[PDB]
């Protein structure tokens, strides 16, 4: 009774909804803002955008709010929705690369001299980038700047937790990635009176070991077949034709390999690195099999009276043998001994190459996870 | 009329209730709201992101003090409809799985008991994220855990009590509901010094896997086995087809390189184990292997892969001495060999083809254990 | 004039839309449901998804509609804003895949008596089984049950109006054809509870589809294939001399319809069939290759075939007499004769297996036709 | 000049949601026309497409013909949407989807009563293109829109020009064309049954379209195709031995080539319309192509085989050659090609009936409807 | 205190929201548009539709707005928000595909005079030509209109405010890039109607596209093509021992060939590039096309190729002799003196084709590169 219909009523009557918690231009009302991050779910890791879920906790103090025996000394807490609050209309100035879900109009948590509490969970389309660089194991970091979209920090400041809190506290156990760090700092780039938004940074690492495996057995599996159509002619010269049926057969092979691969960077790209030198190892393979192809096709040819009869007899075969031991002699094996260790040379120096770029590539830019 | 006018315009639902206050008779323990779960189907689910979509009846139950009636309202008919804004309804949240905003199980046509107790059930389109994890693949294939309730109250304003999941499982669906769990509970956590909200914990334990990849892509593999087993076999019965035997392989080849193709394509679409991808690719590879060693194996070997008298001695001479030329292929050819060859391959589909279904059982011992 | 004011202020004070014309304990509302389908511009057999357009045409009456020489005299029928009514919230119990478009702000009809119909023209995404089973040419009744949503028999009842067909306004641009389409009513009780629940309209959709675009392009490369296998058996008698030839098309033949199954998975899985049909082919295929597989390997099945100046003439003459039983050898395993069983074995064979192929084919269709 | 109480005055009776109807038994004067800006989905396959619509609106009610104050003022208004009666517009055989900016926009009201409007629509909707709209000669598409709301005998609608147009804003980047637009003011009256007529707008557009890209693409492949043929045709002749085989190759690389094309272009009519005229061609004149190339191999199938001491010795031995002759004489009576030969003019004076028969037909499928 | 409550509250009471500015029957209201594109997030020149940023600046003045000292007197400039603000229905004229995103309740700021600025931080969907003609080397203006879209020069009207370049926020991840962009003022007057009609902003958009990325790929095949087709002359000349060993190859390389057209054009239809560029391919491939053809027809121009004891000896040295003239007459059939012919007939060819595709291909490079 104390008052009760009395305040409760003046409160109502003299209440303003559409009023900031501040007096003029000042110091202002320091909003709290904290995301407990839930996870998240896509990383569209090309176009560098990011559809993830957390808890908007904000929370400042309405003493325009504070009661007195029976809501404030009666009950100290009650829900009552929001609505009724300046809203940080945040965008992200790379991100929010869409609306809010479960983001603005729910209830919040009222405490007794004032303090404001309001905890929604949203789904959020943001942008970050991630650029065509989260693959490279040294991988990148990232900006994330959130704040609002028609308000500019004059009648209000903003305030953060944790800088180390983590991305990784409510990282999706779904990635085919990893995380190392998330530091936050607070920003008000001077190009804009309007004091805005926080940079966020995500020092990535997106390591999903699958296909190159199998990818692997090609650029392998294919040299056993090219090894083979380099083996193959000091194993059965005859390979002589069979050896371009290999290749015709090994070029669509690795064109259709060059089918999957544009199509499937097609919505995770970054740095060409395994792209880049398996391009060579593949015009590697390529070449060493074309001209291996020349190697094959360098061969103009391979690609009395009585006694009289016998003697016309003993120059018929003995004259033209030499002429087919002529082609012995244009198509004898030097060079695929040679060149099949050129071979040996090329597809092993070129091999553990890439198998080394390879190598330094996941261990040498490992470290910059900072 | 039964003091009718007056009555309602005592409940004036909006005016004289306080629909933005929640009758909780005040600041106490709680107001005893109870959630009931039952799906009403299953349109889609994504193994491999751990993604649901489902429809949910929303059976919810609290008791309106305020709602209770009198003769023109109780008595007068001992239930009535309300709104949404003219009846408090519980801000039920998809604990784990509302990543994806309720549909049409929001502020819909509640059910008014007469004395104050009422009714809010309606249909929920909703997107989920259960726990499938890389682990929602084995045979036991998880137990895909889900939390209700009213997401703004605390234990305090708030307590919400305690049906098969494949009461209205999907029949379209590429998976097998084995068990569907309901248990409610309530808590509070390390950062709050209070307990609160009180929830619908439903775990839904499910199976999955085709009997139908089984048999197209099995079926390939005895008989493309066949050809590289039958390549063997062909390598005695005229091995000469050498070019033909050859062609066959880019043909065997190139079948079994996209063949491996259209396996990530269904695989990303479905989080595939690490177990099983590789019996496919590991004895697709073991033909890929032989091919290379029907390769060799097929073209391996260096070879195989008193005047008159004087006269006539020249032709026996060139007779006899190309009969070693002849002959140093025969040498090569390995016959006696043959068997053993086609012996060995035999032996070894059976070491490695039973060692795979014998794993597939050693496997297959243990789910059924 | 007439009351001018008086009759429109008084009919809006005492009036009601919330409420519904309950008639004392007893019949529910008498509503009175329809279909009024005249188009059906979207629907996929695959995900069996209907997107048509039906007047829902309601018929139902509300005695405080009823009037005198003030409203029913101004102008007999009158037609009421639809705002005024209680709308039931209608749905397709294992449709309803959309909402029911173009049923808002539309126009009721009201008469002297009281009596009422409105007919919206409303267009709306359906759900109903077509299942593997949809397109045969024995047909599939999709079950499409219609009635109130959340109230139930006690409050609210509907019933069929009339037997109108589904043809009547079916599509002629349909991949599919009707047979035939009924309605009836009924109410459900269930079981689980004591209680006298809602009413619905069961509509029974029955008719068979399947253009016969796929059905030409998987017979052709059949006989053609069957030409070419065809070829397989002749070739041996007219050209055996082209064994591997027969190889090279067997590598053809078997990419070109595993290439074959490939279309039938992505068209099958991309429009919906009951899997007895493809294992039609399956074996009729594996057949060619089962055939193949015996035939071609039968085809390679064969060992190979896959004074003392007389003295010499006498070692001559034997050196190709030793020979030429040789050559008899090879030959003596060609027999040409094996040749044409196996073409005849299987012409019979797959012109019986075909017939049989044919057979169940015709066979169902001849259950079809009907 | 009482501008404040004139517009106080009629607000004060002003009503709303009624017509300005003088009385009930002649209804008002709507007028409209609709100017076409943007066709945005050409989807004939499903005969359905967008479009950005003017939707030129105008009628009468001098419900507020104004005085000094408002009339003389200026003798133009712009009222808000939801100030004056509205045409709910919809094309009943088209619009399949509510307008987009359609409504809800400034109206305007000159000074003695008269109202214009004109929001744009973007929209789906249904003309025809059923199994027609592809040849030569168009399918007039027939949209035919008005109010879905109230009929004609208190709505009336006008029209202008049925004569003049759609390409008036006809897109540039469409894959078709136009030639005609016809529209006709009239009642309501269709196959269905419906009384009470409601006057509508009747939009002819008679379009044409196939300006073929894909043409070449299919004209040079097959020529060089036919060529191809031609080759496995004459090609033989010209061609060693080593070449039975070699036409084979050709087969098999032909038609994986075929049906990959068979493949490619079907997908192309079914994501478009479709018609089977110019398909029958193709497939057939395909077919044939098909069908001598494979009677080819079966031609080059056809044939047998072709796919003292001193003396008594001396004797023999001269028998091997000429027992042996009498075997290459096998060789001859069998490879004497006139089959072969002939096949290549075969197929060349078939190829040109084919190809006369086709192209000269696509001369008459151009030029009847030319 | 200084009339507070009758200050605030007079204002709202008098004052009508919707009312438009307007200042006797003249200027119309002055109103002036400036469109800063922040940076655009996506485009798709197939469809020519994107996604931009653009902040935009709307002025006008509302002498009601102007304050004594108890408003402006409070504060000088102030913030006031929307709702109360007439806001110009702007829109792209050819454009417009889309809402203006976030124009919506947003602020506005009054001077102590009364100048109104409205800068809601915008984001659309756009809609500009790019026409065939925009991925050229040679680009297109993107012609793109901005102003009032329902009042006229006698209602109101929008006029520009600055150039700047669109290059200046141009996204570095589009496929395209900036030659320059200009925009100038106009007032649209119609012949059709004597009267003053809205005025209009006209962006052009003057850029060149393609990433380099598919320029290497493809041309690279094509020298590699060369090679293979160069073997395609050198093998043969050199050795004509494997003619059906590159049948093989011609069948592995059209096809190679085709499989990239289903690639590429679907790059065509990807992205829109002037259809000359086809014509490039066109005669290019096709050469491939005819040359082959002609190259391996040639390859395969020819024929076959692709006492009494000494008479016994001459009657048999006779046989061996004839048949001697036999192997030289197939030789005499497949010559090496013209394929050299071939070799340079064509190879200059190619160098002149090739020269002459590198010709239109370097020649409007050194209109573009300019």
């Amino acid at each position: 009774s104390v008052m009760e219909d009395t305040l409760l009523s003046v409160l109502f009557e003299n209440y303003n909804p559409k009023v900031r918690p501040s007096q003029t231009v000042g110091d202002k009302v320091t909003v709290r803002v904290g995301l407990t991050l839930t996870s998240l779910l896509i990383l569209n890791e090309k176009n560098e955008e990011m559809t993830t879920s957390v808890f908007l906790n904000l929370a400042w103090t309405d003493y325009r709010l504070q009661w007195d025996p029976a809501a404030y000394e009666g009950i100290k807490d009650l829900s009552i929705p929001s609505d009724d609050v300046w809203q940080p209309d945040i965008v992200l100035m790379n991100n929010n690369d869409g609306s809010f879900e479960i983001t603005l109009h729910v209830n919040v948590l009222v405490q007794h001299t004032g303090a404001v509490s309001w905890h929604p969970s949203a789904i959020y389309r943001s942008s970050c980038t991630i650029k065509v660089m989260y693959f490279p194991f040294d991988w990148q970091n990232c900006t994330m700047v959130f704040k609002s979209y028609t308000y500019d920090t004059s009648e209000v400041i903003l305030q953060h937790a944790l800088d180390a809190m983590i991305n990784q506290d409510a990282f999706t156990e779904n990635g085919q990635w990893s995380i190392e760090h998330k530091p936050s700092r607070k920003n008000w780039r001077s190009d804009d009176p309007s004091y805005e938004d926080v940079t966020f940074y995500l020092i990535i690492q997106r390591k999903p070991l699958f296909y190159i495996v199998y990818t692997i057995v090609p650029c392998i599996l294919i040299s056993i077949l090219a090894i083979l159509v380099f083996y193959l002619p000091p194993d059965a010269g005859e390979k002589m034709s069979l050896s371009i049926s290999a290749l015709l057969a090994l070029t669509v092979f690795l064109l259709l390999l060059a089918d999957k691969v544009p199509e499937t960077s097609l919505s995770v790209p970054i740095i060409i690195s395994y792209l880049m030198f398996i391009m060579i190892l593949v015009a590697f393979s390529v070449i060493l099999s074309v001209v291996v192809l020349n190697l094959h096709h360098r061969s103009p040819n391979t690609h009395e009276a009585v006694e009289a009869i016998k003697y016309i007899a003993e120059q018929l075969e003995s004259a033209s043998e030499f002429d087919d031991l002529k082609k012995d002699w244009q198509y004898v094996a030097m060079v695929a001994d040679r060149l099949f260790l050129y071979i040996f040379i090329t597809m092993c120096s070129i091999g553990t190459f890439s198998i080394f770029l390879d190598a330094s590539h996941n261990v040498p830019p490992d470290n910059p996870f900072a | 009329v039964n003091e009718e006018e007056r009555l309602i315009n005592d409940l004036l639902i909006v005016n004289k209730y306080n629909k933005h206050v929640r009758p909780v008779k005040h600041n106490n323990e709680v107001v005893n709201i109870a959630l009931s779960l039952t799906l009403s189907n299953l349109i889609s689910l994504k193994e491999t992101d751990e993604t649901l979509t489902t429809n949910v009846w929303m059976d919810h139950a609290w008791y309106d003090h305020r709602l209770t009636w009198n003769a023109s309202e109780y008595s007068d008919i001992s239930i009535l409809r309300l709104r949404p804004e003219l009846i408090w309804i519980p801000d039920i949240v998809l604990q784990n799985n509302n990543d994806g905003q309720y549909n049409v199980a929001y502020f819909c046509n509640v059910l008014v008991r007469p004395n104050g107790y009422v009714t809010w059930l309606p249909p929920a389109i909703f997107r989920s994220s259960c726990p499938i994890n890389v682990l929602y693949f084995p045979f036991d294939w998880q137990n895909c855990s889900l939390k209700f309730t009213a997401l703004n109250y605390n234990a305090n304003e708030i307590s919400m009590d305690l049906i098969i999941d494949p009461e209205a499982f999907t029949e379209n669906g590429e998976w097998e509901i084995i068990h569907k769990p309901a248990k409610k509970n309530i808590y509070g956590d390390k950062f709050p010094n209070g307990t609160n909200y009180q929830d619908v914990t439903f775990y839904l334990i499910i199976r999955r896997k085709p009997l139908f990849y089984v048999i197209n892509f099995i079926t390939p593999c005895v008989l493309i086995s066949f050809l590289a087993a039958l390549a063997f076999y062909l390598p005695a019965e005229s091995g000469e087809k050498m070019s033909t035997a050859i062609c066959v392989l880019l043909a065997q080849a190139v079948f079994l390189l996209l063949t491996s193709q259209r396996l990530p394509e269904t695989a990303l679409a479905v989080p595939l184990i690490g177990k099983y991808l590789m019996f496919i690719m590991s004895l697709v590879t073991g033909v890929v292997v032989n091919c290379g060693i029907v390769l060799n194996f097929h073209f391996r070997t260096p070879s195989t892969h008193s005047g008159i008298d004087s006269t006539n001695y020249i032709v026996k001479q060139i007779k006899e001495k190309n009969a070693y030329d002849e002959e140093v292929g025969n040498w090569n050819l390995v016959g006696q060999t043959i068997d053993r060859l086609s012996m060995f391959i035999i032996t070894p589909v059976m070491v490695l083809g039973t060692i795979f279904i014998f794993v597939m059982g050693n496997f297959n011992r243990p789910p059924a254990k | 004039s007439e009351h001018e004011t008086r009759l429109v202020a008084n009919l809006l004070e005492n009036y009601n839309k919330v409420i519904r014309p309950v008639e004392h304990h007893t019949h529910f509302v008498d509503i009175t449901v329809g279909l009024q389908l005249i188009q059906l511009i979207n629907v996929d057999e695959v995900n069996q998804i209907v997107e048509t357009n039906v007047r829902l045409r309601q018929q139902w009456i509300d005695v405080r509609l009823r009037w005198n020489p003030a409203d029913y005299g101004g102008i007999k029928k009158i037609r009421l804003p639809s705002d005024d009514v209680w709308l039931p919230d209608l749905v397709l119990y294992n449709n309803a895949d959309g909402d029911f478009a173009i049923v808002h702000m539309t126009k009721l009809l009201l008469d002297y008596t009281g009596k009422i119909m409105w007919t919206p023209p409303a267009i709306f995404k359906s759900y109903c089984e077509i299942i593997v089973t949809h397109f045969p040419f024995d047909q599939q009744n999709c079950t499409m049950k219609l009635g109130i949503w959340t109230y139930d028999g006690t409050k609210v009842s509907i019933s069929p109006e009339s037997d109108r067909p589904d043809l009547s306004t079916f599509m002629e641009s349909g991949e599919w054809v009707m047979k035939d389409y009924r309605g009836w009513k009924h109410w459900v009780y269930y079981t689980c509870c004591p209680d006298t629940p809602y009413l619905d309209i069961t509509y029974h959709f029955i008719m068979q589809r399947i253009p016969l675009y796929f059905v030409v392009n998987v017979i052709i490369p059949c006989l053609l294939f069957s030409f070419l296998t065809v070829l397989v058996f002749y070739l041996p008698t007219d050209s055996g001399e082209k064994m591997t030839l027969s190889i090279s098309v067997l590598l053809s033949l078997t990419v070109f319809l595993l290439v074959i199954v490939e279309l039938i998975p992505s068209t099958s899985s991309a429009v919906p069939l009951i899997g007895k049909y493809m294992l039609f082919t399956m074996i009729f295929v594996i057949s060619s290759i089962i055939v193949t597989v015996v035939v071609i390997n039968t085809h390679h099945r064969s060992p190979s075939t896959h004074s003392a100046i007389e003295g010499v003439k006498y070692i001559a003459e034997h050196m190709k007499s030793d020979e030429e039983s040789s050559n008899a050898a090879e030959e003596w395993k060609y027999v040409a004769m094996v040749i044409d069983h196996i073409l005849l074995c299987v012409f019979m064979l797959i012109c019986i297996i075909g017939t049989v192929s044919v057979f169940a084919g015709r066979l169902i269709e001849l259950s079809q036709e009907g | 000049n009482e501008e404040g109480r004139l517009i106080e005055k009629l607000l004060g009776d002003y009503d709303k949601r009624i017509k300005p109807a003088k009385t009930l038994d002649h209804v008002i004067d709507v007028t409209l026309k609709l100017t076409l800006t943007n066709l945005i989905s050409l989807n004939e396959k499903e005969e359905a497409l967008t479009t950005n619509v003017w939707i030129e609106i105008q009628w009468n009610d001098y419900r507020l013909s104004w005085n000094t104050s408002e009339y003389e003022g200026i003798d133009l208004v712009r009222i808000p949407s939801e100030l004056l009666w509205l045409p709910d517009v919809v094309l009943e055989n088209n619009v399949d989807g509510q307008f987009e900016v359609a409504y809800y926009a400034n109206v305007l009201v000159y000074n003695d009563g008269s109202m214009y409007w004109l929001p744009p629509a973007i929209y789906r909707s249904t003309c025809p293109i059923a199994v027609t709209y592809f040849p030569f000669d168009w399918q007039n598409c027939s949209l035919v829109f008005r109010s879905q709301t109230y009929n004609a005998h208190e709505v009336n609608l006008q029209l202008s020009a049925e004569e003049g147009i759609d390409p008036e804003d006809f897109t540039e980047n469409g894959e078709w064309t136009i030639r005609h637009r016809p529209a006709k003011k009239n009642y309501n009256w269709q196959l269905t049954k419906d009384d009470i007529d409601f006057q509508e707008i009747i939009f002819f557009l008679i379009i044409q379209r196939k300006p073929l890209f894909y043409i070449i693409n299919i004209i040079a492949p097959c020529v060089l195709i036919s060529s191809l043929v031609v080759l496995v045709y004459f090609l033989p002749a010209q061609a060693g031995g080593q070449k039975c085989t070699l036409s084979i190759s050709v087969l098999l690389a032909q038609t994986i080539f075929l049906f990959l094309i068979a493949q490619k272009v079907p997908e192309t009519s079914l994501n478009v319309p479709l018609i089977g005229k110019y398909l029958i061609f193709v497939m057939f004149v395909s077919l044939v192509i098909v069908t001598n190339c494979v009677i080819v191999l079966n031609v080059s199938l056809r044939t047998p085989n072709t796919h003292s001491c001193v003396e008594a010795c001396n004797f023999i031995a001269k028998s091997t050659k000429e027992q042996n002759d009498s075997g290459s004489e096998n060789e001859n009576w069998v490879l004497i090609g006139k089959v072969i030969d002939k096949a290549c003019f075969w197929i060349a004076l078939l190829l040109f009936s084919l190809g006369t028969l086709a192209i000269f037909l696509t001369g008459h499928l151009n030029q009847v409807p030319e």
